[PDB]
């Protein structure tokens, strides 16, 4: 039964059947040789994410899909702050609600309706035993039915343990079998003393029980447009991505430009960064957060491009409060936390952490 | 009270310098001036820097990391005021010296201290 | 028994325990009550101050305020808000001199106004909460000057905008009766009534002497707003007590707090705040021990409860310490704060039978003034 | 050291609360914070107003007329705080009262209290 | 054997029998001399802080200068001015923070240059000297700023005004050893050289890692500027020392303060100003006493005096006292000054012998640092 | 000796035969009936006196005589403040050179020269024998010893109890005979508080033996032009009466409108007030320093007058910080003082107070 529907899920989530042309599965894109992220070179590099009609690019960065499990479904909370839920802009309300929309999105694998997909699951006899024995005979006919039947399936799926193994050397470090090197034990100090713990911590305070590296709240951390996605994504000149604000049922302007904290873990193997892929390299990330701390020139340079990072998107509802420290971060700090945030690596991904250091 | 004596941490009152959490406290315990163990008094300004330790709580044998933080913008306290150095470190490590003001990051600028917070945020690594 | 650090420990151990996650954040004082009260710590003249807000029930701390030099805090009855009269200079204690004054939201302690006095008006003085005091209405805030002459200033708080100083005879204190209107203590022994409208000369009318030259009288003496009632002891006990309930001064039966035995056996009273006046009860609690004539700013070791009507002793605390000053809660059952400048400590009896209930320790450097709101 | 107790005044150490000019002092005396009986301290500035009072002087049974003056323009030494009231009369009867800071005339109009001087103006009466 | 108070009593007893007239007025402190000492009080984290002067000979208080947040003193060693480099808030502990630097006469002790430093850029630490510093020249003040980033301030007092930040590696502590040259301490356990012009990236070298990022180099070493001697203890009384007189770092040899024997049974340096070292003598004072290894910051009952050079113990005092804080005069048969937090008092030794020769109390709510000029 | 050279002074004091037209003495401006002062209306009234001439006025209130042997000698002492001296502006340094100066003032007594005050002293058959039992045979034939001891029997007759009697209420209270009134005791009070007693003391602490209720240091109080007694005196509209900066050698600028803290013995009966008689109460005159320190309209009129005060004659040099006290005198006050200064007068001029 969790066993059961799990593995179907692996199926499904292999199956490039449940694209249009038949050229796209889950995996496609969600990779699991990194981490579930997309590999592929597109228009804009590795920013954004080609549909199945081999043609359209999405405009924001393809996430992992480690760890996205431990997300709570979306909601507000009683200080005001909506949390949890999938997508960068939290409009799916948990893995069920989102494992549907890539199989419908005309950018991602482009099926035209429930039908047609109901009609692909129809075809392999595997799936009319393994959607039967779960929810029953028939299910496969009902569009609906079947549908619903593969989001749950691929939900289950991204529950399992080899979504989120818990083995990084943080895992391990935190169990006792072994110690962090003197740079990532100085990283992770750091790390929970500095302005990061605000937002990539389960919790305002106490001990995680499986700590994920967010907070799972919304924040406008004044990323620039990527120009080359925005571009590839063809959504136009002035188009502006709201952030959490797009989802239906937000109306609040101060919603406007607010992003999910994503989990860190994986976070080593997972670039480029940001919900649009606009940094390339960790370090990049790390040294964006100095733009409102530091008073030195260099600190309103984007290092990947030697000019300015970038007017924000959406100059409104900034978390400036968080951001603006008073304090910068020496290269010292941002080597310790880059060696920090590779601890947070899976163990099967340990091998990927070497063509990036 | 022996003051050279080694620290003996207790999970019983946290108005003492001997509470757990305080282990590399400086300055004046928050609950005593109107905060809390964890937050701070009305009108101060809390802060978003901290300093750690790692402090052992005798309640369950594990140890936590604390990282103190600031109630800023008011003359100090003066109540409460507790002063212990368990694995604190000079200025040069700051984030285990606790003579500085870590006021950062507190609103309106508020850089004058007037207690200090004990929040946990990790079991100690 | 348990101590309010001891539960907050265990409340804190089952946190943790349970998992329980909460935002470190600004807590807010708890509503303003009638158990709430305020020591200010004028701190032996120190340039910055301190006011203590506490919880009188508890015994607890719940917040601060800050001061400059010899501020005078005022407390709105109605508990919609606290201010004072305070006073900083531009190097610690020295250089440009500021007068102001702070208006405060009584939960979150915020200042609401921060209203600049011109001329740098303030009387500088040991602490006499008399000197400056708010309307009944909240809507405006009057303080004393002394120099070039008496004076008092008339600051607008619904404006949050100073107004005028008022031209008086030579008279001392401030004791409002009304929107426009105060009366004073003056030096030939007479009250005086002094009514403001908004421009000219105000309109001043003395009443008859009530004291000849040699009775003395504190510089500490209750007043119920509310009650109309000032009550006002002289260095030997002589209670004075005037009716200011109509808008003109009636003057009450003096009354006597020691006994002929006790004022032969050196029974005076003395401390700073010497007199608290409990407006519901209609009583009259003064600090006394047995002192020469010229050691009354000392501390008091026992208190006196008399019955504002008769006159009549209904109590003798003991009170256990030094005390220099203290007030009552004016809810039913009040408390009884008795605080110790050389303690730093506020002690907070049961009024009815003084017992010791409990005590709040390290109040500053040289606390002197309690305060607290008379909310029904 | 019973402060109750009618005050005795000795002729035998100014920096004492019971030396016997400073039987209507309030604040601090100038001697300890580096004035002396008569002077104020470098930096502080001396007032022109006084409170007055007569001091029995124990040592040749005369009654002088004392007036105070502040020295001014100085956070409180918080040396030798005294706290005496000889013939000390409300403040309606200024001229005899020791709560008011005494510091109008200062120069740079210095109004902070430090500490008090206690000069001889007469012989009383 | 006659205090200080009885000597003016007779002296005021004396003038009056005689008829001898005096006019009162604003006292002169005496010359600057070897035997002064400055004694800060940060008052416990206090928004405003005093620092006594004070003749160590007579043990008397000569003057005061009042400061504000977290203050710190330097003493030109020649004994010309003093200065501060201190924080005001506009009220009391809120809204605009002005840091600015005082120059004060040191007789006068009327402030002579009132220096705003633009955009609040003070380090706010408890008081460690080596956080602010003159230059030899008496001309330029240097003040450690910790945030957004280490840096050092320059503050011109010559023409009275702020010059600029100057950007450094992480490191920390300020030992001026030129008119445009300064050593900090880093984290990587090197110093860092800083010499600085006008304007142009400061030239910033590295001396070698001179201790193990396990061993902890304590928050006030002694600098004497003119032998350019750097004094630093460890946690474990392990004394490195760092000749900077050729203008560059050189690593003098180890010293331990406390034997293998002491060590095992648990002696280790603590309190505040750890150490002092007297230059003319060439011998460093350390307090030390029986501790666990995180009791580094309380205070302790003895002083070991050892010579510099060689490493071997002269003495081992029993000041008889809590000692946080340490220091010497410099002259010859020089005081050992023995500064009490807790006490508020600095107690006054004869370094060669250890006695306690008097000492000055009310020094103040929580008094550290000690400072004296090395005149000769 | 002593005696008898204060018993000549006497002669001479009221010998009208040391004026030029022998019409005046020095009792005639110094009326030991008016607390040695001029009760003689003039054309300013009582503000300057009428020279032997008949019409020469002077241009300064003529001083009372009692008290003024405490005076010292003029100096400048340690601290740079002048002290002491004769005259409003201490131009002669002690009694004995200023005896002579009224009798050869043309606007007073009016001798061409020493020569005609000899001639006039051998004309006395009294003046020989008494002059030359003091001073030797022949003293009166030599002008310049004449004149010489003639001030000299002056200086020493003004140097007698007489001159200072100390007999005034103030001196017996302060001898334990009797007590002040309240109101007295209160203008005492009030007195060594505010800032009079750091002029009008003799000493800055401690107490004096004969004090006189002067420092004998010299101020500028900031005072106006007595405008009829100017325009009497015939030194005409442009002049500035720099009082010490007029006395020979003073050169410093600083010193320029400062006059002679007067002693206020006896001030009750010695009106009108100041050195230029401006203010004809004494109550006006304490009200004057008002001006300084009450913010109230009411402060800035003469009462006198019903007029502004009108502006210093010489606007600089003010004793801005002795006079800037912070504190104003109400009406209370200056009743005490009023009080206290009466307890001044001698026993002799008690009868004077009305
Ligand atoms: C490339 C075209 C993709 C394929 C095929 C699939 N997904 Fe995807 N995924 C993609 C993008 C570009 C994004 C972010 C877009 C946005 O609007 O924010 C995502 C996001 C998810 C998420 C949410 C994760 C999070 O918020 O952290 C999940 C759970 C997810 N993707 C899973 C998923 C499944 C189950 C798929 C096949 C049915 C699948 N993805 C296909 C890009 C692409
Ligand atoms: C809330 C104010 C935050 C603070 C403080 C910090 N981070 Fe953050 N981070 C935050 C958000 C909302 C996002 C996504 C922003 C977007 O719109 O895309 C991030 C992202 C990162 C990343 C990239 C992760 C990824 O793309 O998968 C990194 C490496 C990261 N954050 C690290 C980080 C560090 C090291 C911080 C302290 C210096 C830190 N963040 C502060 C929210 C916030
Ligand atoms: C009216 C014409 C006078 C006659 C005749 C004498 N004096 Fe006089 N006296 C007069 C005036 C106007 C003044 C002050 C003038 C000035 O320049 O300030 C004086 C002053 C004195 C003083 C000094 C008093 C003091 O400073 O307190 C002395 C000692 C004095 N006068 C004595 C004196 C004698 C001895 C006379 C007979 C020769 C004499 N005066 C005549 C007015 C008149
Ligand atoms: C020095 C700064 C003084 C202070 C303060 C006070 N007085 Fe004074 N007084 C002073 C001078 C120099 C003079 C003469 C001024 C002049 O130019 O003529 C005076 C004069 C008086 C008088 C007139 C007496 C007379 O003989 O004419 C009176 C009555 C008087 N002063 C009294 C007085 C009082 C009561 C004061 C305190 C309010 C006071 N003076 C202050 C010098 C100074
Ligand atoms: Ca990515
Ligand atoms: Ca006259
Ligand atoms: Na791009
Ligand atoms: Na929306
Ligand atoms: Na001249």
């Amino acid at each position: 039964a969790d066993d059961a529907l799990a593995a179907l899920g692996a199926q499904l989530f292999v199956d490039p059947a449940l694209s249009r042309n038949a050229t796209q599965s889950c995996a496609t894109c969600h990779d699991p040789a990194r981490a579930f992220t997309d590999p592929r070179e597109g228009k804009a590099g590795l920013a954004v994410s080609v549909g199945d009609d081999g043609q359209s690019h999405g405009d924001r960065n393809t996430p992992t899909l480690g760890y996205a499990a431990l997300v709570p479904a979306f909601h507000r909370d009683a200080n005001g702050k909506y949390k949890g839920g999938q997508f960068w802009d939290g409009r799916a309300d948990d893995l069920k609600q989102q494992a549907g929309q890539p199989m419908l999105n005309p950018v991602e694998m482009a099926m035209p309706d429930r039908a047609a997909v109901a009609a692909r699951l129809r075809d392999d006899p595997a799936y009319r035993t393994g959607f039967e024995a779960l929810f029953g005979k028939g299910v496969l006919d009902d569009p609906e039915r079947a549908f619903d039947a593969a989001a749950e399936a691929l939900a289950a799926y991204q529950a399992t343990g080899e979504f989120s193994p818990f083995d990084s050397k943080y895992d391990r470090v935190m169990r006792g079998e072994e110690k962090f090197t003197p740079l990532e034990e100085f990283g992770y100090t750091v790390f929970i003393t500095w302005n990061c713990r605000l937002c990539h911590m389960q919790r305002k305070q106490g001990v995680a029980e499986r700590e994920t590296f967010t907070n799972f709240e919304y924040h406008n951390i004044g990323l620039p447009v990527n120009e080359t996605a925005r571009e590839a994504s063809g959504l136009g000149a002035d188009h502006v991505d709201h952030g959490l604000l797009a989802r239906p049922g937000i109306e609040d302007p101060a919603q406007s430009g607010r992003f999910k904290v994503p989990s860190l873990r994986n976070v080593a193997v997972t670039g480029p960064y940001m919900h649009n892929g606009v940094f390339t390299d960790l370090r990049t990330a790390i040294l964006f957060y100095n733009k409102y701390t530091s008073r030195r020139p260099e600190a309103k340079i984007n290092p990947e491009t030697g000019a300015p990072w970038g007017e924000p998107e959406v100059a409104r509802n900034l978390s400036l409060a968080e951001l603006q420290s008073g304090l910068m971060l020496d290269d010292g700090r941002v080597d310790a936390l880059v060696a920090f945030l590779e601890t947070l690596t899976d163990r099967r991904y340990e091998p990927l952490l070497e063509e990036s250091r | 009270t022996d003051p050279r004596a080694k620290w003996v941490p207790q999970d019983n009152d946290i108005q003492a310098c001997d509470y757990w959490r305080h282990c590399s406290i400086d300055g004046n315990i928050c609950d005593c001036s109107g905060g809390s163990l964890t937050n701070c008094p009305p009108g101060t300004k809390l802060a978003t820097a901290s300093w750690v330790a790692s402090c052992y709580n005798p309640t369950d044998g594990q140890s936590y990391l604390i990282a103190y933080r600031d109630c800023c913008g008011y003359n100090v306290s003066g109540r409460c005021p507790c002063l212990n150095t368990e694995g604190e470190l000079p200025v040069y490590r700051p984030e285990f010296a606790n003579d500085i003001i870590w006021c950062f990051g507190a609103e309106d600028d508020a850089m004058t201290y007037h207690c200090t917070i004990s929040p946990i945020v990790g079991k100690a690594s | 028994q348990e101590t309010q650090g001891q539960a907050a420990a265990r409340a804190a151990a089952a946190d943790l325990a349970a998992g329980q996650d909460d935002e470190p954040r600004i807590l807010e004082a708890p509503a303003p009550d009638a158990r709430r009260v305020y020591v200010n710590d004028p701190a032996h003249f120190a340039a910055v101050t301190q006011q203590f807000v506490i919880d009188g029930e508890a015994g607890r701390v719940i917040g601060m305020i800050d001061g400059g030099f010899l501020p005078n805090p005022v407390v709105a009855d109605d508990g919609s808000f606290i201010a004072h009269a305070s006073t900083v200079f531009s190097r610690i204690a020295r250089g440009e001199r500021t007068d102001y004054v702070e208006v405060f939201d009584p939960v979150t302690l915020l200042p609401t106004a921060d209203i600049e006095l011109p001329d740098a008006p303030r009387f500088l003085v040991g602490t006499y909460p008399w000197m400056t005091s708010l309307t009944p209405d909240g809507k405006t805030l009057l303080f004393y000057q002394f120099s070039p002459a008496p004076a008092v200033g008339v600051v607008d708080l619904e404006g949050k905008a100073f107004k005028r100083m008022l031209d008086v005879p030579d008279c001392y204190h401030i004791f409002p009766t009304a929107p426009d209107t105060f009366f004073m203590h003056c030096r030939d022994g007479s009250l005086a009534k002094v009514a403001f409208g908004t421009e000219g000369t105000p309109e001043i009318t003395h009443t008859e002497v009530f004291h000849p030259e040699d009775e003395f009288l504190i510089n500490h003496p209750a007043y119920s707003q509310k009650a109309g009632r000032l009550v006002w002891p002289t260095y030997t006990g002589k209670i004075h007590q005037i009716d200011l309930s109509s808008g003109d001064a009636k003057f009450l039966p003096a009354v006597e707090a020691l006994t002929e035995a006790e004022r032969a056996d050196g029974w005076r009273p003395g401390g700073w705040q010497q007199v608290a006046y409990h407006r519901a009860l209609d009583r009259i609690y003064l600090l006394v021990d047995q002192r020469d004539e010229w050691r009354h700013k000392t501390a008091s070791r026992f208190v006196v409860v008399l019955d504002a009507k008769t006159g009549e002793r209904l109590a003798k605390f003991e009170m256990g310490h030094e005390i220099d000053s203290i007030n009552v809660s004016q809810d039913e059952k009040p408390l009884l704060y008795a605080l110790s400048t050389g303690d730093k400590t506020l002690y907070i009896h049961d009024a009815e039978s003084g017992e010791e209930l409990r005590s709040v320790n390290q109040l500053g450097h040289g606390p002197q003034v309690i305060t607290t709101a008379d909310m029904g």
